[PDB]
């Protein structure tokens, strides 16, 4: 491949807080950033500092109310807020911080700027860890998500692209993306997440899209702890058919954290390589790629797997020994580069993982 | 000021975060290519973007809880919704708010002259419309109150039930586990219908065994695998195998539904004479006059199923 | 901002709301065992010491860069000083500041240094903990 | 309706009261079938001669002690429907006006 990979992150991320207890933090983004850099890699990717987005932006997806909400919201005024609160979900779930707007418009810039620049054709490797808010949609706070930025993105590659394709692999189903595509033929959205009594609840196997957007929408369910060599196979051949059949211009992806193996919050038993083998595969097929950041709640493991597929994405293999960052604390006894699975019982049986690829197969029949 | 006295309160740590230790903590928790700064430089401000040149703890209404305008005069609590006409809580009253009986209570209720005041009003409406004379007055002295069926309607149909602040409620509400595949009350297997097995696997090979969910409706078992299905139903509706009754039809469009459980004392059943063709519902049993349910004579369902056929054969065969 | 072709490609009338997917019951998290509950609270109070520090740190950079001006992103700043002056007067001194900022910018100084002894301390805890 | 366990409301003179049916009476064979089952009348088990023959339960009374357990045939078990319910409240209520006949 040997791709000119841009890069893009703001110092001022990790300076913004969710609540005590809360399981976002962005801090993450921040060790993730030491990690690329103290590894060398700084002299391969263009570094940039995108700015940040404003209300006339946002209101391309999300509402004027929404947006003017969200501007004027703070922790001080929130008690004469209490109508929007509840209207759009601001309460505990997704609770008001100090730099909640900061934030959003740093994180819709950066991804609105990647994909400005995936267009114009400056890199074919775009990388935002900043954005990935795959649950809030145009009107509600959601799943600790404000500002849905990949739509923006995939906004911005249309404006370029006949076709984008959307790939989220969050063990969370990419709930608001998927809405957002529904009914247009353009997007195919395909989220690989953990389907059952869990917290998107959407994304069943007979979600193909309505309207033009008919068969135009691929949602994988599984079941708990699913490891490498079982991810590996129900995703390659499903990536395969896709590129393959609806044939995309352009194509966005979506590096959560949250099914890494002992995850603060996922279930999935994927280690480090098993992750990175979706990203290897995805560039394998050489269209542009738009590479964002979602899930993940162990700061610790999810840093050291951003800072790998970084090191993927540029065609080298980094090294399995820190390179002594500014929080080596973080990284375990060993500090080594690498994310060990657990002992945990894989329950994805074969016959319906087969079934699973026998439906899907036969929806993408009709996708010349 | 000299400085903030109160400086070091609590931290997520528990101690004020500028103590450090801890040393209870110290013997629980315890056995006996450059740095980052070389970024403020290659960091370019990219702004290329086709876009950048852009009293009560419940209603007295609802009974439940939530924003309360309560009074004064009654101690009641009311919903703002929950209030006739329903107030903006953004352009509060600001002032002493009475409840609907209580402004009755203050404004008329002289304890006699109240016999005054509804025979005028009954004088008023007597030469017109005088059935609802007398409610007419009395509704304006009550609150508002959420609208409920009247506890004898839901008793028409015995297979609903009201929720816990009065919603619908119906029929459907609702490591290695080798227990599962074990009936318990005669030692037997649960054979899946579709994988006529149980597949139990082994716990030396616990990678063998396949999920079961046994319907939660004829209670016949089934794999997990046998028909496609990611987990169990535990938190939602109760899980139905699909060898049950669709109960609802969309033709192409038109709708069909079937007829909702009713007290047998009210239940008319009803047997045809034809029993060959009786155009019926699907309100049948095989073996206020609106609901009453056919008695199908089985070998009928045998006959209609096969004419049916040959209607369908006919229809494109001449 | 909504622009024709976003009006185009979008959709508004089909919307799930996973609560309405959810039966209105709620969502089965996972099972963690103690372990990782004592790592979760040993991660969490390693991020908020150094969130502090790192505003702490950021604010301070501000303060030496304007001092060093004044010698002859907009948040971060205004939370930092009103979590050092707790006492409710950062509304004023920020106001203040805007007109002091030697006296600000040592305070954030010194802070900054107790919070890295105290960090190191709970470090050194940490690992000890976290080892076995 | 009528099963080991199940629930069942017979008669007893002009009301009812319900119980709880826990051996079943199978007069072909002269054996009832029990619940912690093919085995003989009890040697203190004993059916009245005009049920003996009949399909006869030992029933339980619910609110009442374990002392009052009775062998009823088909005659007075009825079947635990809503026209059963609705039937043994409406004997309740004439034997409510009945006490108040008695009283007023
Ligand atoms: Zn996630
Ligand atoms: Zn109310
Ligand atoms: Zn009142
Ligand atoms: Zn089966
Ligand atoms: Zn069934």
């Amino acid at each position: 491949d040997k791709r000119r990979v841009a890069y893009f992150y703001d110092a001022d991320v990790g300076n913004y807080a969710y609540g005590a207890g809360h399981p976002m933090k962005p801090h993450r983004i921040r060790m993730a950033h030491s990690l690329i850099m103290n590894y060398g890699l700084y002299k391969k990717m263009e570094i940039y500092r995108a700015k940040p987005a404003t209300k006339q932006e946002m209101c391309q997806f999300h509402t004027d109310e929404y947006i003017d909400f969200l501007s004027r919201v703070t922790p001080d005024n929130l008690e004469m807020f209490k109508r929007e609160s509840v209207k759009f979900n601001v309460g505990d779930d997704c609770p008001v911080f100090d730099g909640l707007y900061e934030y959003c418009s740093i994180s819709g810039g950066g991804s609105m700027e990647g994909a400005a620049r995936l267009n114009r054709g400056k890199c074919d490797v775009a990388v935002n860890y900043a954005g990935g808010l795959h649950h809030a949609k145009k009107s509600e706070a959601s799943g600790f998500c404000y500002l849905n930025d990949i739509v923006l993105g995939i906004i911005e590659l249309l404006r370029y692209h006949p076709r984008v394709l959307y790939i989220d692999i969050d063990v969370h189903h990419g709930d608001g993306v998927e809405e957002a595509f529904y009914t247009t033929d353009r997007v195919m959205t395909c989220s690989f997440h953990k389907y059952g009594e869990f917290f998107p609840g959407t994304g069943e196997l007979r979600d193909i899209g309505v309207g033009a957007g008919k068969n135009y929408a691929v949602n994988v369910p599984l079941r708990d702890g699913i490891d490498d060599a079982t991810y590996r196979s129900v995703f390659e051949p499903v990536i395969k058919k896709i590129m393959e059949w609806y044939q995309p211009s352009a194509v966005v992806l979506q590096c959560g954290g949250d099914s890494l193996s002992g995850d603060r919050l996922g279930c999935f038993n994927l280690s480090m390589e098993g992750h990175a083998n979706c990203v290897n595969y995805v560039k394998s097929f050489g269209i542009p790629m738009m590479v964002v950041g979602g899930g993940g709640y162990t700061m610790r493991n999810v840093a050291r797997t951003w800072c790998f597929e970084t090191g993927l994405l540029n065609n080298v293999v980094l090294d399995k020994d820190l390179p002594y960052n500014e929080y080596y604390e973080y990284y375990g006894p060993d500090y080594k580069l690498s994310v060990r699975p657990s002992n945990m019982f894989n329950v994805n049986t074969p016959e319906y993982l087969d079934k699973v690829m026998t439906n899907i197969f036969a929806n993408l029949e009709n996708t010349k | 000021p000299s400085t903030i006295s109160e400086d070091s309160k609590v931290s997520v740590t528990g101690l004020p975060l500028n103590k450090g230790p801890s040393e209870k903590i110290k013997r629980e928790s315890l056995w006996n290519d450059l740095k980052t700064f070389l970024t403020e430089n290659m960091t370019e401000e990219s702004n290329i973007r086709s876009t950048i040149g852009w009293n009560e703890d419940f209603c007295s209404a609802c009974n439940q809880s939530g924003s309360f305008l309560c009074c004064d005069t009654c101690p009641k609590s009311f919903h703002f919704l929950c209030l006739d006409p329903p107030i903006d809580p953004n352009n509060l009253p600001k002032g002493d708010w009475h409840c609907n009986e209580c402004k009755f209570k203050i404004f008329i209720n002289n304890s006699m002259a109240t016999l005054k005041k509804i025979e005028s009003n009954f004088i008023k409406q007597n030469n017109n419309v005088k059935i609802f004379a007398k409610l007419l007055f009395n509704i304006d002295s009550h609150n508002p109150k959420q609208f409920q069926l009247p506890n004898y309607i839901k008793e028409t149909f015995p297979a609903v039930k009201t929720g816990s602040r009065g919603q619908y409620s119906d029929e459907n509400d609702k490591s290695y586990n080798p227990d599962t595949h074990i009936d318990s009350n005669s030692g037997k297997f649960l054979i899946c219908y579709k994988c006529n097995q149980t597949r139990l696997g082994s716990w030396s090979h616990p990678e063998n065994s396949r999920l079961i969910m046994t319907c939660d409706y004829c209670q016949t078992p089934w794999h997990l695998d046998c028909v496609p299905r990611a987990s169990f139903k535990n938190l939602g509706s109760k899980w139905k195998c699909p060898l049950h009754s669709p109960t609802k039809v969309y033709k192409k469009y038109k709708v069909w539904k079937k007829q909702r459980l009713i007290n047998k004392k009210n239940q008319l059943y009803y047997e045809p004479l034809q029993k060959i063709g009786y155009q019926n519902n699907g309100n049948i049993q095989i073996i206020n006059q609106d609901f009453k349910i056919t008695q199908i004579d089985e070998n009928s369902i045998k006959y209609d199923f096969f004419d049916k056929i040959y209607k369908s054969k006919m229809v494109q065969k001449r | 901002g909504r622009d024709d072709m976003c009006w185009e490609v979008l959709n508004d009338e089909w919307v799930g709301h996973p609560v309405w997917a959810s039966e209105d019951s709620g969502f089965i998290a996972h099972r963690k065992n103690q372990y990782e509950e004592t790592l979760f609270k040993i991660e969490e109070e390693r991020h908020e010491y150094d969130f502090y520090i790192e505003s702490n740190l950021r604010t301070i950079q501000c303060l030496e860069t304007i001092v060093n001006k004044i010698e002859n992103s907009m948040t971060i700043y205004k939370k930092v000083i009103r979590k050092v002056y707790d006492k409710e007067r950062g509304f004023e001194i920020i106001d203040a500041l805007h007109e002091t900022a030697p006296v600000v910018l040592k305070r954030l100084k010194q802070k900054d240094e107790e919070w890295r002894r105290a960090q190191r301390e709970w470090n050194k805890v940490w690992r000890e903990l976290e080892q076995k | 309706e009528f099963a080991l366990g199940g629930r069942c409301l017979a008669f007893h003179g002009p009301l009812m009261y319900e119980a709880k049916i826990l051996k079943i009476w199978d007069p072909s064979s002269k054996m009832y079938t029990s619940i912690p089952k093919p085995q003989k009348l009890g040697e203190d088990e004993s059916i009245p001669e005009e049920i003996i023959n009949g399909k006869c339960f030992f029933i339980h009374y619910q609110g009442w002690k374990s002392s009052w357990d009775e062998w009823v045939g088909y005659d007075r078990i009825r079947a635990y429907n809503e026209e059963n319910i609705a039937m043994k409240k409406r004997l309740a209520n004439e034997a409510k006006e009945a006490k108040k006949s008695l009283l007023e």
